[PDB]
This record gives structure tokens, sequence and C-alpha cells, in this order.
């Protein structure tokens, strides 16, 4: 929403585990702002049972 | 004894013949895997064969006037074209009033964006 | 309450092997909900115990019309 | 100048601005030559002559077990274990194709003969896990496994289809006179 | 050093066509109608006398 | 990079291929871009705005088809496409329509892609350069020590 | 009474094998429309292969399902077959040839096309599914809504001759076609033709094994036939071709069975020539063309073609008025 | 304006380097 | 995709154990509901009771689970089995893995004591 970010597109999410964190897995959230022609990536944490909320 | 109706009953023999040829000929074998409420229907379905029937019965009204068109010559010919005329009225009935769509029910949601 | 009637564009114009489940109200497509996972082979798994040289076919397996361009966001 | 923030260089472009779509009444066209276009389906009629121009022209079909279609001696098809002249079997097991294979289709067990040489004593690639990929092709040193053109030995049995050592030295005898026309045109490229 | 490869022209290849080639065939639609209905009242001329001979024919038998 | 080199008369045949290709798409085009059955198949049909075009994560033809100006070819650029000039199509209603009409001008763009790659070809490795990362040719591997190792380390 | 007999076994074996020999032709020439050779498989250059078809689907595994009444299902393919196959009566190969000459003969051959709807919808009720009966109300809609302007076509053209006869016509129209004053006609009764089998011009629902396969089969093509007959009679001239009284008083001197088998020759050649032209545009317009929806098939028929048609029905007697000419019965 | 007398394009002077250049 | 499936449910997740306990039992009361549909839908050989005793089965595998995060991903998973068994998207075959016991007896020689399962060495 920000004049300067206006990152639009969702491009891709998923996750990645690192067995040896005690935060498990990963999720990675990829963005594309076709106004810019710019990227940017955002890395959270989620345990097997504790939830991340959703972007829908 | 015309070669009219040998005609008639000779196209069935044709076709016991042939459904004879594959029942009496072909594997039957069947099984459970091999073999097998209500829905509403949009008004226009309906629509197209309830009004279709008035043109129809239209149509073959024709037909009694167009094999005695020489016999009512400029008089028939007036009546005729007032039939055609009143029922051509009841026909810009039916297309000024939409009947036989079946009409999409979304749009783009036309309504603009307003704010506080 | 306007019922809904459920088919499938099952798998058997649905271009193979996808399954689409509609629901109707007469003409109309209320509700649509493509069913996925029918050709789902676990590709993904199957990479990280390749190399990446042999993780290239995997690449212009899926999307099996377009290879050279499945192949080529992989190398680049 | 200086630009906002939010604001680039990438400006719209001179032109993005539309026109406005014309109404009926600022169009060339008369509403009879329009109307004879809608009645007389002219364009219809276009796309119809196209495809009878193409009734009249040469198809395209080969007759497939009479007449073959391309060939480039990259091409890969089945399997084969060559030999050197004076027959030897050329595959010194060092398991370079069972390494590289990505769907882990060769197995090969491998003792030292009585000669003292290295050599195979069991050789297997699995047809039905294979790809197709020429890696093993790629692999060899000695150039001791190729890829044979030939796509046409399907089989009926899966065990028809699992290609030992000996079904794999039979095609290399097979296929040995080919096999010299492929690699002369390919060994400077490869 | 570079020795057999597939190498382009010296001066390059002329250039091919990658434009819409879709020409506009075909005469006016006006042509088209003025021919329709010049064919059309040829047709109700021929057909409007053979009515009338084989009413005169009638009249004979 | 590159599995491996060209083989030895294929410039020249693309060329003959791409001459005749011009007019085999014109053909095409003819019995369905004013076909006025193709035309009311698909003209209002599959609209999408170009603000849900967006969030929806839609791209290529389909972003394209909305209004929308962005190509990664174009955008952010690679592999040699900084080098080979085209244009890019792009349509203005979201419809079935314009996701046509504008695969039917990237047919032209990827031809005029061919020509122009074909004609400004230049000589060179076709392979990165060195051994460490894909392997030596069979020429220098059977003679060379060092590329006999890296061809047995870059395999196993 | 070998006589007729005999006449109606010849009839049948050449309609019959043309029927069969059609289907072969609509492949080869789909064939060499996209450039591809049709099927050379079977016979020395492809023939037979309706044969090798029928051969092998008369061998063919008839299931009958849960859902299905099964008396239903296997005589409403022989309904569609009879009624496809009745209407070949009245179609003249020259005049007065007939296989009875009959006085109503429009009003037999728009009777029996009436009787081919049942088919469709009676065969809907087979295998009662949801989706089984309404694609067999959309078939049976769009059959009965083309069938009307069908019907309407066949009434003006009736409008030039009055009488219900089919040779008289025929006849009638040896001063001139029918397709050259009212050509606009041709075009509606070629796409109402169309319709009116439902090709893949005008389909829409398509988009059992066995004998109640290879009966809707051979009722499509004989369907294709037939209304290609009507259109060969009342549009087209029926079997006139020339004059060729000139050509004959230079050939014969006397009436012999020659000269009668010579002109029969000639007048069932132009009616055939016709008709092979007629279904090779049937084919040439299955091979260029997408499909419809059933509301633009709709809104076609009922909205487009219909009040146009009105307006045939106003302009034609009003011509036929204007100058003094009515046709004498 | 043949078929028969279109040029080939094979008996062609190619492209032809002594050597290539390409920095690091 | 913003309409969602009839038998939705936004994923949601308790901070209370009771509120979750309420949420299981309308569960259980959603599963025995649909017991006769799913005899009706997949075609079984048995009788809708043998359904009804595996609802409860399944449910008292999981009873003394004390930890809350781990019952709201146990309830999750229990209610996205249950959209999936009600909307007829699995089928039989996939509806009987649920059964394995009880569609035949797999044969002789059931290894008991140590003995009969060291003479196949735990086969
Ligand atoms: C009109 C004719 C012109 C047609 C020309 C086309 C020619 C086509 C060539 C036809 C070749 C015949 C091959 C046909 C063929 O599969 O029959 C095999 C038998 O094993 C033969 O092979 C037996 C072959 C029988 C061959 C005919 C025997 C003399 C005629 C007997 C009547 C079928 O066994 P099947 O038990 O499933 O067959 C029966 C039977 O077909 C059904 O009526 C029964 O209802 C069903 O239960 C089933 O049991
Ligand atoms: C792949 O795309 C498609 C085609 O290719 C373009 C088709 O041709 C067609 C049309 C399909 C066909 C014509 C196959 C016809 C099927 C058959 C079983 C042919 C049967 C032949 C007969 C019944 C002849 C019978 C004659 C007699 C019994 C003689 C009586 C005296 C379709 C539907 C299609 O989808
Ligand atoms: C000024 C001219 C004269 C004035 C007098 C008035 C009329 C006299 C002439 C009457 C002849 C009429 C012939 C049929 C009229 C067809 C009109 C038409 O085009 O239908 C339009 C209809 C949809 O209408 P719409 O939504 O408005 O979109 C149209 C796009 N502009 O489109 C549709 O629904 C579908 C269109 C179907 C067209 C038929 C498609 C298949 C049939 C092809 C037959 C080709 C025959 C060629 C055979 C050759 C044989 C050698
Ligand atoms: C069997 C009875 C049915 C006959 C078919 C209906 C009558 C024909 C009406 C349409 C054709 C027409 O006459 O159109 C005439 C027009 C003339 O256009 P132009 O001046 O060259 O345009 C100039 C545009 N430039 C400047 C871009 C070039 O198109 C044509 O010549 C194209 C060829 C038409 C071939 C006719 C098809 C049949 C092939 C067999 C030969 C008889
Ligand atoms: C077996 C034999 C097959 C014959 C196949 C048909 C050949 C068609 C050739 C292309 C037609 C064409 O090109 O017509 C072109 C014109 C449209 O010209 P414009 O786009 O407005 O350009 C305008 C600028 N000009 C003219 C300077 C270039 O069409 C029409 O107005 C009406 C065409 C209808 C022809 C229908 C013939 C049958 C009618 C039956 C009643
Ligand atoms: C509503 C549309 C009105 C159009 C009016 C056009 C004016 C043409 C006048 C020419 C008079 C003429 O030349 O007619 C002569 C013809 C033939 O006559 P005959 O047998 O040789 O005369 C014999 C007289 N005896 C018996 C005394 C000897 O007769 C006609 O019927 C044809 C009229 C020309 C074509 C009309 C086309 C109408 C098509 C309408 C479809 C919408
Ligand atoms: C009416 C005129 C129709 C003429 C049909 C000729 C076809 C043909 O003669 O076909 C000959 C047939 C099939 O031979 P095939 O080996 O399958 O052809 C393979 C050709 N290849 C090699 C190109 C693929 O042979 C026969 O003995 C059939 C004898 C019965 C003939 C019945 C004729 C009925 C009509
Ligand atoms: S075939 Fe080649 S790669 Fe395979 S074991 Fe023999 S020498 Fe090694
Ligand atoms: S072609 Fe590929 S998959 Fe097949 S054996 Fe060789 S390396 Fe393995």
């Amino acid at each position: 929403d920000n004049t300067s970010t206006q990152y639009k597109s969702i491009i891709d999410i998923t996750a990645v585990d690192y067995p040896s964190r005690e935060n498990r897995f990963e999720v990675v959230y990829n963005f594309l702002s076709v106004r810019h022609n710019s990227r940017i990536r955002l890395k959270t944490y989620a345990t097997e049972v504790t939830p991340v909320p959703s972007i829908t | 004894m015309n070669t009219f109706i040998i005609f008639i009953i000779l196209i069935p023999i044709v076709g016991f013949a042939l459904l004879a040829v594959n029942i009496l000929l072909a594997v039957y074998k069947p099984y459970n895997e091999k073999l097998g409420t209500r829905l509403a229907f949009n008004a226009a379905f309906i629509l197209v064969a309830i009004l279709f029937l008035p043109f129809d019965l239209e149509i073959s009204t024709l037909l009694p006037y167009v094999m005695s068109i020489y016999l009512v010559s400029n008089y028939g010919f007036t009546i005729v074209l007032l039939f055609l005329l009143i029922l051509i009225i009841g026909f810009v009935y039916e297309i000024n009033t939409n009947a036989l769509k079946i009409n999409k029910h979304n749009k783009p949601n036309t309504d603009s964006l307003i704010y506080k | 309450r306007i019922r809904a009637f459920t088919i499938n564009f099952g798998p058997q114009a649905a271009h193979g092997v996808l399954r689409l489940i509609l629901e109707l109200s007469g003409e109309e497509i209320i509700r649509s909900d493509p069913h996925v996972g029918l050709l789902h082979r676990g590709t993904e798994k199957l990479i990280e115990y390749k190399t990446y040289m042999q993780a290239l076919p995997y690449f212009d397996r899926l999307d099996y019309v377009s290879m050279m361009t499945n192949e080529q966001v992989f190398s680049l | 100048n200086i630009y906002a923030g939010g604001s680039a260089a990438a400006a719209p472009p001179a032109g993005f601005r539309i026109h406005r779509p014309a109404t009926w009444e600022e169009s060339e066209e008369g509403a009879l030559s329009k109307a004879t276009k809608y009645f007389l389906l002219a364009e219809m009629f276009r796309g119809l002559y196209v495809v009878l121009e193409q009734f009249f022209r040469a198809p395209y079909t080969i007759y497939y077990p009479f007449e073959k279609g391309p060939v480039s001696p990259r091409f890969r098809g089945e399997h084969a274990l060559r030999r050197y002249p004076s027959g030897e079997e050329r595959c010194i097991a060092c398991k370079l194709c069972e390494a590289i294979c990505p769907a882990l289709a060769i197995t090969i067990d491998a003792e030292e003969r009585i000669d003292g040489s290295r050599r195979t004593t069991k050789y297997d690639i699995d047809m039905t896990k294979c790809i197709y990929c020429g890696y093993c092709q790629e692999s060899c040193p000695v150039d001791a496994i190729v890829e044979t053109p030939n796509v046409e030995y399907a089989t009926e049995t899966r065990e028809e289809l699992l290609y030992n050592k000996e079904k794999l030295l039979a095609n290399g005898d097979k296929w040995e006179l080919e096999l010299q026309y492929a690699l002369d045109a390919d060994a400077p490229y490869r | 050093p570079s020795v057999g490869q597939d190498l382009p022209p010296v001066g390059g290849y002329e250039p091919v066509q990658w434009r819409r080639n879709l020409p506009a065939r075909g005469f006016r639609p006006l042509v088209y109608l003025a021919a329709l209905c010049g064919i059309c009242g040829y047709g109700f001329y021929r057909a409007l006398g053979g009515i009338q001979e084989r009413r005169e024919l009638k009249r004979e038998k | 990079g590159v599995s491996q080199d060209l083989p030895a008369g294929l410039l020249d045949d693309i060329y003959m291929w791409a001459t005749q290709f011009g007019d085999r798409l014109d053909e095409i085009e003819e019995l369905l871009t004013d076909n006025r059955i193709w035309k009311l198949r698909t003209v209002n049909i599959g609209t999408v705005t170009a603000q849900d075009a967006l969030n929806l994560g839609l791209s290529g033809p389909m972003l394209r088809g909305s209004g929308i100006p962005f190509d990664i070819r174009k955008n952010a650029p690679y592999d040699a496409y900084d080098k080979v000039d085209f244009d890019v199509p792009v349509g203005m209603n979201g419809d079935c329509y314009d996701r046509y009409l504008i695969r039917m001008a990237e047919f032209r763009q990827s031809l005029r892609i061919i020509e122009q790659c074909c004609n400004d070809m230049p000589a060179g490795a076709v392979k990165v350069e060195d051994f460490k990362i894909n392997s030596p040719p069979r020429n220098l591997m059977k003679e060379d020590m060092e590329a006999l190792i890296h061809h047995f380390l870059l395999y196993t | 009474m070998i006589i007729n007999i005999v006449e109606i076994l010849i009839f049948l074996v050449c309609v019959l094998f043309s029927v069969a020999y059609l289907t072969v032709a609509e492949r080869k020439t789909l064939a060499y429309m996209q450039r591809r050779l049709g099927p050379n498989f079977v016979g020395y250059y492809g023939l037979l292969q309706a044969f090798a078809d029928a051969v092998k689907l008369l061998l063919k595994e008839i299931v009958l399902p849960k859902e299905s009444n099964y008396i239903i299902l296997v005589i409403s393919p022989l309904i569609t077959l009879i009624t496809a196959l009745i209407g070949w009566v009245v179609i003249p190969l020259g005049p007065g040839i007939t296989l009875g000459e009959l006085n109503l003969g429009i009003l037999f051959s728009l009777a029996i096309g009436s009787l081919g709807v049942f088919g469709s919808l009676l065969s809907g009720w087979s295998s009662n599914s949801k989706y089984s009966l309404l694609g067999s109300i959309r078939s049976t809609a769009q059959l009965i809504s083309y069938e009307l302007i069908l019907t309407s076509i066949f009434i003006i053209i009736i409008m030039f001759v009055s009488s219900l006869n089919i040779t008289t016509i025929i006849e009638t129209q040896r001063v001139v076609w029918y397709c050259i004053p009212l050509l606009p006609l041709l075009l509606i009764f070629f796409i109402a033709s169309v319709a009116e089998t439902a090709r893949p011009p005008f389909d829409l629902t398509e988009s059992y094994s066995g004998s109640p396969f290879v009966f809707f089969f051979l009722a499509e093509y004989s369907n294709i036939i037939l209304i290609s007959a009507f259109n060969g009679y009342l549009l087209l001239g029926g079997y006139l071709s020339f004059n060729y009284s000139y050509l004959f008083n230079i050939l014969f001197n006397d009436y012999s069975y020659v000269s009668f088998l010579f002109e029969g020759l000639i007048n069932s050649s132009a009616y055939a020539i016709k008709l092979v032209f007629l279904m090779f545009s049937f084919i040439w317009v299955r091979a260029a063309f997408p499909r419809f929806t059933y509301d633009n098939l709709i809104n076609f028929c009922w909205i487009i073609l219909l009040p146009l048609l009105f307006g045939i029905f106003l302009i034609i007697p009003s011509t036929l008025y204007i100058f003094d000419s009515f046709p004498t019965l | 304006p043949s078929w028969e007398n279109i040029k080939d394009i094979r008996l062609d002077p190619k492209v032809h380097v002594d050597e290539v250049y390409e920095p690091i | 995709a913003i309409i969602a499936t009839a038998f939705a449910e936004t994923v949601k997740f308790s901070g209370s154990k009771q509120e979750l306990q309420k949420r299981t039992l309308a569960l259980y009361r959603q599963f025995l509901r649909g017991a006769p549909t799913f005899a009706d839908l997949y075609e079984v050989q048995f009788s809708i009771p043998t359904i009804r005793t595996k609802i409860r089965q399944e449910f008292e595998r999981h009873r003394f689970v004390d930890d809350l995060s781990i019952q709201n991903v146990l309830y999750a998973k229990g209610h996205m089995e249950y959209q999936e068994c009600i909307n007829a998207w699995k089928q039989q075959a996939q509806f009987l893995k649920y059964f394995p016991e009880e569609d035949d007896i797999q044969g002789r020689h059931q290894p008991s004591n140590f003995v009969d399962k060291f003479l196949k060495n735990r086969a």
C-alpha cells in the first residue's frame, strides 16, 4: 500500500524446513511491483504446530 | 401393390435384420464397473418449445392459402396480409420483451468506488 | 435457496488429467472448484536427492510443450 | 528534475492515453455498406475460401514403415555396448554411467577376471525407468555404451524390457555398422 | 580457436516477412449488393414471366 | 550454458523455414481473427480487470491481456535479449479475444527474433570456459590428465 | 409385381450404398482440407472402409445401463432409422420416377421430417441422468427451432407453384431455377439444413455401442442426403441441366429403350451432381468453423432469421400481386 | 521469379574468424 | 477463489481448551450425521453402525492428548477429512483405507508368541 513499495503481485510463497532449528519451517513470500519493476522477499518462521497468519 | 408400401414395410426389415446381426453376433459379458434429485432450469428453455407451437400453427395455416392462391386473387391476398401482420405484432411483442434470452447473473459490478 | 447442480469436467476439452467440479444454476456457473493432483508426482522432492546436472531433466518434464524455457529458468 | 518518491523516470509514455471509441455516427462506412458485409457473411466467405485453396495442394503425410522421417546422428533410442576392433568388450567397469544416470536405471557389478583385466561381471539397464537423457553415453571415457537410433523395439512383457549384459552386447554387435555412421558425424561435436 | 562451426553469411541473410500480410480483397460491398439485386431481379423477371405463361397454358387446357 | 554446438548446416535451414512460416501464419490468422463465430465466442468472455490481474498473480499473456505493459525480456532482460530488437503486443480489454490477438502477434515478434539471431550469430565457445562446472571435450579428456580428473569428478 | 419389387430393391441398393460411401468421402475431404491423406488402408484406394467399420461395429458389445429403459433405448434407433429412411420415396430421379407418385409429396416430406425429432428427445429418457436429460432438451429445442424455418422456406417456394406435388415443381423450374431469384433463401435454407441435422457448425450437445450406434450413424447421413435432396428439388433444379433437345435430334431418330436409358442417365446425373456438390459443401462448412453456444443459436434463429423471414412472407406474395402473376393449380 | 532459379545459400561466403576475443 | 467450498470452515485456532472441546463434539455430530450418506455414497458391503464405530474409535485414539496446539492441529486435520468424505471427493478405494481389518482375513499363522514370530523372523 505504500506508494514507494506497491508490491501488488503475489508471486510465489512456500516453506523450507531446517530441522536443526527450534522453529522448524521458514515461510518465504515473493512479491513483484510491476510499477517500479522490483521484487522483494519476506521470510517468517513456523513450528510444525504453531501457525503463520494468512495473507489471503 | 405399388412400389410405395414395400418401402414402408422394408425399411424396418433392414433395421430388424441389422440389430439382430449384432445381438446374435457380439459379446454380452457385462458387470458392475462396466454398467453405470432434479435440477432447476431457466425460463427460456421451456419458453422456446412452448412458444414454438403458435408459430408452427401459423406456418401450417399458410398452407391452405398457398394452394388456393390463384382463386382468391386480390381478395384472399389482403386477408392473408392482415393475418400475417396480426401475428407479426405478437412477434414484435416477443422480441421487444427479450423473452427467449438466458441472461448471465453476474456483471462486472459497475457501481463506483466512493469513500468516507 | 438456489440449489446448485454439481458436475465435473472429469479427466476423460479438459486437456487431459484435470478434474473440475462446477456448480451450475441452469446454464450459469455460480461456483467453480478445480481439483489438481492427478498428475502430481513429487518432482520437487526428487530434485533434492539428485545433483544439479541430474536435476536438469526434471524441468523439461514439467510444462512439456515448452522445454527449452523450462531448462533455461533452472540454468539461469 | 528530482522525482517524487514512488516516482522514477518510468513516467507514462507519450501517447499512453487512449482515444475515445468512435460512435456510430462518426464512421466512414455507410449503413448499407456495413450491413451488406453483415447479411452477406463476407469474411466468413473469405475464411471459407482459405481452406478451399488448401484442398488443392500437396499433403505432408509419409508412409511410416515404408518411409521414415528425420534422423540426426545425435538421436537416442535403445542402448548398446560396443566392442573394440578385434573384439573386446570396452566396458572397463568405471561405474560412471551408473553414477550419472538421473533415473537410476544402470546397475553394474564388477569383478577382476582371469586376465587381470577390469571388466563387468554384470551390466544391466531397466528400460522402463530409462529417460533417454544420453548422460550415460556422454559420461563414458572409453565410449563403451551408446544410444542407437532404433526406436522400433516395442515389447509385450516387462521381462523382455530389462536388458542385461548379453542383450546389450548383442545390440552393440548388431548396430555397429550404423554406430560407425553416427559417431563419424558426432565425435567432433561431443 | 574456431574451426568448422556453423556460422552465418558474410553479408547476412536477406529479411523474411514478419508483418501481417492481410490485404483487403474483393469489391466494395455496394458492388456486391448491386450485383445481388440485379441477379435476383432478373430471376424474378424470368419466374413471373413463366408463371404468366403457365396461366395461359392452363386457360388452353 | 549449452549442451553442445550446432550441427553443420542448421543456420541455413532455420532461415529457409522462417521465409515460409511468415505466410503459413497469416493463413491460420485469416479463418479465426475476423471469423464472426470465433469473434462472438470470445469477445466478453474471461474479462479480467487490470487491478485484480495483479492480485491473482497473473502474468504474461493474461497480464498483458488487461492493458499492463510488463514482460520480463524487456523489463528485466537476460540471455541476449538486450542485443535483439523487438516490440511487444499488449491488449486493452481483459477478454479472451485480446489474449488471442497478443499471441498471434507474439508469433510475429518471435520470428523477428529468429531472423535477427540468425543474422547476428557470432563465433566462439558455446559452453562456459572452465572445466570445474561443465565437462571438457572428449578430444581433451582422453589426453589431458587435469581434464580426465575434472571429467571423472563432474559426473560422479 | 416382379417389376416394382425389382425397382424398389434397385432404389434401396443405390441409396443405402450411397449413404455408406458419403462417410468415406467426408473423411477423405476433411483430410485433404487439413493437408493429410484420408484412409487408404482398407480398400485399394481406401474404399469399403464404411464396410470395415460396420463389419466391426456389428461385432461390438451392447451395454444397457442400470439407469435405462432397455426397450425405449433400442427402438429409438429404429424409429429414427426408419423415418430418416422413409423420406426417400418422394424424391424424383427424373419426371415421375419416384417410389410413390402421390400428389401431396411436400406434405409427406414435411411430415416425415417432423417425426425425426423424437429419437433425440426420447433417447434422452434413456439412461436417466440429470445431465443425460437437459442435453437432450437443448438438442430437441434446437431441432424444432430450425425445422420451423425449414417449413417456412418450403411454403415460400410453394407460393410459386401452388402444388404440393414435387415433380410438378421441377417441371415448373424449367423456365428458371428458384435459387437464381431467391438467392438469400438458398443461404437461409443451407444454414437451416445444417442446423436440422445438428452438424458441427451448429452443434452443441456433442460438445452406446453397436446397433444403437450404427442406426444413429446411418440416420445422420441419410438425413444429410435427404435434406440435400429437398434443397435439390425445390431450390436448385431437380433433375434439370439444360435443354438437350438439339443433341437428341442429332443423335436419335425414334423412341427406343436406349434413348430412355440415355435420358434417365442425363436427368439423374444432373440430380446427383447437385446433391454431390451440396454434400461437399456440408463437409466444407464442417471443416472451417467453430461451434455455437445455445444462446447464440436461439438468438440466431428466433431473433435474426425469423423476422427476416416474416419480411419475406410479406414481400413475395406482394410482388406476385403487383404483376398479376398468381400460379394456377 | 521461379523456384527453379532460386539461389542456394549453402554456396555462400560465410563468416570466418581467425580467433575469438572475449574479455573476462 | 473468493467463494469457498460447501462444507468449508475458515481455519481458526482456539486459545481455550473448552471451546476446542465444543468444536470437537460438533465435529463428532457432523461425522455421525453423515454416516448413512457415506454408506450410500461409497457402495459399501457392511452396514452403517460399523462406520459409526470407526468414527468413535478414531476419536478414542486421541482422547488423552494434553497440549492445546496439538489438539488444534488434530481438529483441523479431522475437519479436512470430514470435508473430503462428505463432498464425494475421496473414492471407495481410499474410503476403505479406514477398514484394513474388515475386508478379509489375511490368512493363517498370525504370530503372537516369541517363537512363531521367530519361525518367520517377523516376516
Ligand atoms: C444489405 C444486404 C441485403 C439486405 C436484405 C436483408 C437480408 C437479405 C439477405 C438474407 C440472407 C441472410 C443470410 C443469413 C444472415 C446471417 C446474418 C448474421 O450474420 O448473423 C449474425 C449473428 C449474430 O449477430 P450479432 O450478435 O449482431 O453479431 C454479428 C457480428 N457483426 O451471427 C450468428 O449468430 C452466427 C452467424 C452464423 C452464420 C452461418 C455460419 C455457418 C453457415 C455458413 C454457410 C456458408 C455457405 C457457403 C456454402 C458455399 C457453397 C458453394
Ligand atoms: C457456382 C456458383 C457459385 C459461385 C461463387 C459465388 C460467385 C463469386 C462471388 C465472389 C468471387 C468474386 O467475384 O469476387 C471478385 C473479387 C475481386 O476483387 P479484386 O478487385 O481483385 O480486389 C483487389 C484487392 N487488391 C488490390 C488487394 C488486390 O475477388 C476475387 O477475384 C478473388 C478470387 C475469387 C475467386 C472466386 C471463387 C471461386 C473460384 C473458382 C472460379 C470460378
Ligand atoms: C416490391 C418490389 C417492386 C420492384 C419493382 C421493380 C420495377 C421493374 C418493372 C419492370 C417491368 C417488366 O419488364 O416486366 C416484364 C416481366 C415479364 O412480363 P411478360 O410476361 O413478358 O409480359 C407479358 C404482357 N402480355 C401478357 C400482355 C403480353 O414481368 C415481371 O413481372 C418482371 C418485372 C421485372 C423484375 C421485377 C423484380 C421484382 C423483385 C422484387 C423482390 C423484392
Ligand atoms: S559403459 Fe562406460 S561408464 Fe558404464 S561402466 Fe562401462 S566404461 Fe564405465
Ligand atoms: S540414457 Fe540417461 S537414463 Fe538412460 S541409461 Fe543413459 S543416463 Fe541413464
